[PDB]
């Protein structure tokens, strides 16, 4: 499923807040947030 | 009783009201420095644990 | 974003406040330990100072 408007879903129904993306922290289990595509680094 | 169990009682987890007696007492700052020193009995919840 | 956690911290500055026992004689220092918090479960504490990191 999908998470709410204030949550960004990484993978496998685990979502983090919008400010928690590209903030030097792999909060998610799949670490999809800091990937070169979403972060660009 | 300021040191036993109910020295900080709040009616719910986010209540604006808060009852708390802790025997707080203000002391004189000394020798020409700026600070606010106080004195109170330690926590009753910590003593309960 | 890393910048989202520092939007309100750019408006703040360090300050010099007194603290006892720099060396021997209770200095006025840029580092001033205020409100040490030690209520965790493995000896991890949080220290608030006057400097900005
Ligand atoms: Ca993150």
């Amino acid at each position: 499923p999908t998470c709410g408007a204030h949550e960004f879903q990484c993978s496998t129904s685990s979502c983090i807040p919008i400010s928690w993306v590209c903030d030097d922290d792999a909060d998610c289990s799949d670490q999809s947030d800091e990937s070169l595509e979403q972060c660009g680094r | 009783k300021a040191g036993s169990f109910g020295d900080l009682q709040s009616r719910t987890s986010t209540s604006n009201d808060l009852y708390a007696n802790t025997n707080l007492k203000l002391q004189r700052p000394q020798a020409g420095i700026v600070h606010t020193p106080f004195t109170q009995v330690p926590s009753g919840f910590e003593r309960w644990k | 974003d890393l910048d989202t956690h520092f939007t309100q911290y750019k408006l703040a500055r360090p300050y010099i406040a007194d603290c006892p026992n720099c060396g021997h004689s209770r200095c006025d220092s840029p580092i001033a330990i205020e409100e040490v918090r030690g209520d965790a479960h493995a000896g991890v504490i949080r220290i608030q100072t006057s400097a900005m990191f």
